[PDB]
């Protein structure tokens, strides 16, 4: 039950970490920058997997694992891309909406949504948005679901509660009178950190705002002794509530005991702030990207498997190339055949059309008389000004009709 | 599990036709034992080998060797050269395989010509009793005089190669003809009956009835090819041997039906193969005419595609050439240098687009092109840059010198060699 | 330069022949006239033609042309087929230009087997009141019976076609014939003597001369073979006819002997050629089997390099379709679009370098990678940039359909479908 250091690794240099996601399916790990290039690693060894730039411009907000695929997000686009970087599809968002979270309610249904005030329900295989939900308060980058109701977090502060069909608002927490900076669901209880507007301007509230999904209400707030950006719930034993500084002070609670700073562990305390983190669906592993780029993993077990029923993950083999027999190209008299050569029975991959494939004469014409007046010579080039009377690289063959 | 992987020095053992089940106690038609067809390598020269398992044998007397080393002395281009023969008993019973020289794509005469029923149905299931009137003068089925010409010489060469040796080919049957390609034919499992029927009743002289076996070789060979005219081995039925000689007088030629005549009616003689010839008359030469035709195209094909692979390896030069980064320090492929004309040769190559800029892809530039280029052909070659202020006119033979240039530093190169 | 090189179609003229100076007044004796050959193509048919120049003769009248028309009409394999015949003027003088062919590698028969004196020497050398003693039965340098045999089957099937296209060679005469390879032959001269010798004094019948003409056809066959027998012209002459018979008679069999005979002394009759076809007897089929085993051969020699067309024109269109400058802008191409994974594709295949730095060329990767890619095989295959900053691995197959459908869109755009 206790996680400690297991990995660090740089997913881009001096470009932040804009979102991470472990992959549910595999041994994976996916990690986007805010500059708009991705990375995947493998098992606990780090080992990168396939790296690429998603999109120029936009950063990466939220990726999602799939059966098929890894979603990428960013602000102007939605990519469904295969693991080794083949594109599945691209739909492009709208520019007016800020793009910034998602939420997989199940194989081919995505919700979007993000500072707009609109929430898009999109088929995937399709390619389609089919629904347009509106918001009455814009602002959702938090987006849970359970087995009872979308959990909406607002950057004025809110979490929603609506129904799982009709998506209409069933229940309101007014959690901060500032903004928002996480919220988490578990079981029967819900816990949401973020900032209030005092005296003294907008700052990180210290009291995490808790309350008991069974009765409706919120409990008595627990008072950390860090400034959390971040909660989340570790079922382990109990519901340990994973509560995440900026500043990299981190800690454990109880939803409903007290606050020990005996709990209270250091990520990156000095330097690096922490600014994306995931929990495995284990609960053996924890990730936090960095402002640098950097990402960290703890485990509460040696060689943790970050999901207990973990399909195997295929390598490509490098490039064989000590077993081919070695052939002379000076020597052009070799038989060339000596390469072994499977066979397959579908159509050559690059056959012909009869038009294209036929050959004919096509003696080059002679020099223009003007060029070859023109045509001083320079060591073994030709220096001559373009005539400028025909294309570049225009056809020199008159093509019968 | 019934074929065993290594069988004396061969091994990868795959079955050719469907074997007989284990629990078929019946021996085979046309051998009279229960035969196995397999193909196997050898692992000393590395040759490929069709194997003939015969079952329930052992040997009864030697002799039968001088007659096995008698066809290891024939060399016949249409018959299945018999290479050797061992006993085994890595199969469930002491068996004997006879490898022959292996050859694909054998087609049999049943095979690809008498596999229609509706051609037997002539001479099978006729009105019975219908009056039957005047025969179609197209009967469906007949095939090009010109190639059952052939068939009959390249039979009778076989004969005559075979008898002149002192022994008989006893094998030759529709099923055990095969067509390789179209025409060329080949006889299959020959040098067998010597050690499965082989018996001392003989006066230990295997050669005693060698005349009596050629002469039904002799016979064979005219049921043969009266089943060949006839598309029907029906037809060759002594009731249906009329309605053959009746169907080939209307259709085919007076030569042809005479030699018919002449193998089938046995003539109180000892037939030679010398008596047939004349009969075939300017045929001989026609089928050598055909032969001679398929050779000039044959060899052609050859001056294509050798040349290609040439050519082949000067494109890999211009691949492994263009576009590297250590050519981008290189002086040669800047434009200043000579490679910058290989490049934009390339572009005259691969980007030439007609009067109104459209692509034109043709191979026939390409090829051309190409050919002067590994030639060296004095014809020049004007190349515009790609930056269109330049026009340089320089010899097939100078872009060859300077690429093959090219090509070699930067091998050596990648060697080390520099 | 002397020689003007542009004739109507026809272009790039090399002499082929010891050229005879213009100043020789001697004519060839072979046909009465003064003659040259060259090479040229015709820009027609991309076709090379070797001409015949005549030298002063005029082309009087125009009746022949019927008779050219049956040799355009007539084609065999030893034969140099007649294609035309025409008039020019732009060289010195006005002449006769017949085009065939070009056959290269052509000998006639003095220059592979009557170059030697020492062949002739028996003939010419006179015993001066010396004892004539038994002449070797194996003289040295005595050809194989059987090429003697092949050459007579050559002519002899030549004759017949002509005979039965009812026209005449008249050019029986080893320096008309060219042993192509080893032994196909080629007669040649075809018309010459048809056109320089061309009367009308005939009562405008041409034909009444024609059996005169195969039967100085057949005799000069005769003179031929005999001296073929005894590898020297020098026995075809009158004064040794006798020495020559004594000479077959002792060496060679009575086949051959009964030719001679049956040819040299005429039958004073139109003789057949049908009635010398069953002489050759059985040696026929030795003769179809050597070409069929030539066959045989070259058939197989061309399984090696099958692919090589194949592979050609795969890296031919790999040329047409990397490094296009059109693309350089599309963002498509760029290294947020989906075909970055081509350039990546091309920068492994040909810009792969080694860990040290020094480049890294390898024919068979080359070669082992193509093959994986045409048979799209599930392999997956690695793709790293220069500076390592995006990797990618893909299967083959996801390769073979990014060039199908890049390849389609170039041809669709070039034949003007976008």
């Amino acid at each position: 039950g206790v996680y400690s250091e297991l990995h660090s690794v740089v997913a881009e240099v001096g470009v932040p970490v804009s979102v991470s996601h472990f992959d549910l399916h595999e041994e994976m790990l996916w990690v986007g920058s805010h500059g708009g290039h991705a990375t995947s690693f493998f098992g606990p060894a780090l080992e990168r997997y396939s790296s690429f730039q998603v999109n120029g411009s936009d950063d990466i907000r939220q990726i999602q694992s799939l059966e098929n695929g890894i979603l990428f997000l960013t602000k102007n686009n939605l990519k469904y891309m295969a693991r080794g970087g083949l594109i599945i599809f691209d739909y492009l968002l709208d520019e007016n909406e800020d793009m910034h979270s998602l939420l997989l309610t199940d194989s081919s249904t995505l919700l979007v949504g993000g500072l707009q005030n609109h929430i898009l329900e999109i088929d995937l295989n399709t390619v389609q948005e089919t629904q347009k939900y509106a918001v009455e308060t814009p602002g959702v980058t938090i987006m849970r679901q359970t087995n009872r109701f979308f959990f909406c977090g607002h950057t004025s502060g809110k979490v929603s509660l609506r129904d799982l069909r009709t998506f209409k608002v069933e229940h309101e927490f007014d959690a901060f009178s500032g903004s928002l900076s996480d919220f988490d669901v578990h079981g029967n209880l819900l816990a949401a950190c973020g900032f209030s507007s005092r005296l003294t301007g907008l700052a990180c509230d210290r009291f995490l705002k808790v309350y008991d999904l069974r009765m409706m209400r919120a409990i008595t707030p627990l008072q950390v002794h860090v400034d959390p950006a971040f909660l989340r719930f570790i079922p382990t034993y109990t519901s340990r509530l994973a509560i995440i500084s900026q500043s990299g002070q981190c800690q454990f609670c109880e939803p409903t005991g007290l606050a020990n700073p005996a709990d209270i562990f250091h990520v990156n305390p000095v330097g690096p702030l922490l600014m994306t983190f995931d929990v495995s669906a284990s609960k053996q592993a924890l990730a936090f990207g960095d402002s640098e780029g950097c990402v960290h993993l703890w485990t509460d077990s040696p060689e943790p498997s970050f999901n207990p029923y973990s399909r195997e993950t295929e390598f490509a083999l490098p490039c064989l190339v000590d077993s081919l027999p070695p052939l002379d190209w000076s020597q052009d008299l070799l038989p060339l055949s000596l390469i072994p050569v499977p066979l397959t029975t579908d159509t050559l991959l690059s056959d012909w059309p009869a038009a294209n494939s036929a050959p004919a004469p096509r003696r080059a014409p002679p020099v223009d008389a003007e060029i070859l007046r023109t045509m001083k010579k320079v060591g073994f080039i030709g220096y001559a000004p373009n005539p400028r009377t025909r294309l570049r690289n225009q056809i020199p063959y008159r093509l019968k009709e | 599990p019934a074929v065993p992987t290594e069988v004396d020095s061969y091994h990868s053992l795959f079955p050719l036709e469907p074997l007989p089940p284990p629990n078929r106690i019946q021996k085979s038609s046309n051998f009279g034992y229960i035969t196995s067809c397999y193909k196997a390598v050898n692992s000393k020269d590395d040759l490929p080998y069709c194997l003939r398992r015969i079952h329930g044998f052992r040997l009864v007397n030697t002799k039968c060797m001088v007659l096995v080393d008698m066809w290891k002395k024939i060399q016949h281009s249409n018959i299945v050269t018999l290479r050797e023969v061992f006993t085994t008993k890595a199969f469930a019973e002491p068996s004997l395989v006879f490898a022959y020289d292996f050859h694909a794509g054998g087609e049999t005469m049943m095979s690809r010509h008498f596999n229609d029923p509706n051609a037997d149905a002539y001479f099978t299931k006729r009105k019975w009793g219908q009056h039957e009137g005047p025969l179609p003068r197209q009967h469906a089925g007949l095939l090009p005089e010109s190639l059952i010409w052939a068939y009959i010489v390249q039979l009778s060469s076989a004969l005559r190669t075979i008898h002149t040796a002192g022994l008989a080919c006893r094998v030759m049957d529709p099923t055990k003809i095969l067509i390789t390609g179209k025409t060329r034919l080949r006889v299959n499992c020959v040098g067998v009956f010597d050690v499965l029927t082989f018996d001392n009743s003989q006066n230990n002289n295997p050669l005693a009835l060698m005349a009596q076996y050629q002469q039904a070789d002799l016979i064979s060979l005219g049921k043969v090819v009266l089943a060949l005219a006839c598309n029907s081995l029906a037809g060759i039925q002594r009731e249906n041997l009329q309605k053959a000689m009746e169907l080939v007088t209307i259709n085919y030629s007076s030569d042809l039906k005479n030699l018919i005549l002449y193998l089938l009616t046995d003539q109180n003689r000892m037939r030679s193969v010398n008596d047939i010839m004349p009969m075939i008359g300017a045929r001989f030469y026609t089928q050598l005419d055909a032969a001679q035709m398929r050779n000039d195209v044959i060899e052609e094909d050859l001056a294509k595609e050798v040349q290609n692979g040439r050519l082949f390896r000067l494109l890999a030069k211009l691949g492994t050439i263009n576009e590297r980064p250590e050519f981008q320090k290189d002086p040669t492929w800047s434009e200043t240098g000579d490679r910058y004309l290989l490049k934009l040769f390339r572009d005259h190559l691969f980007h030439q687009v007609t009067e109104a800029g459209a692509p034109w892809i043709d191979l026939s530039h390409i090829i051309s092109c190409l050919n002067k280029l590994d030639a060296g052909v004095p014809e020049k070659i004007s190349l515009i840059s790609r930056d269109e202020k330049s026009v340089l006119v320089v010899t097939y033979s100078d872009l060859k010198r300077c690429f093959e240039n090219t090509f070699q530093e930067l091998i050596a190169a990648a060697n080390g060699q520099l």
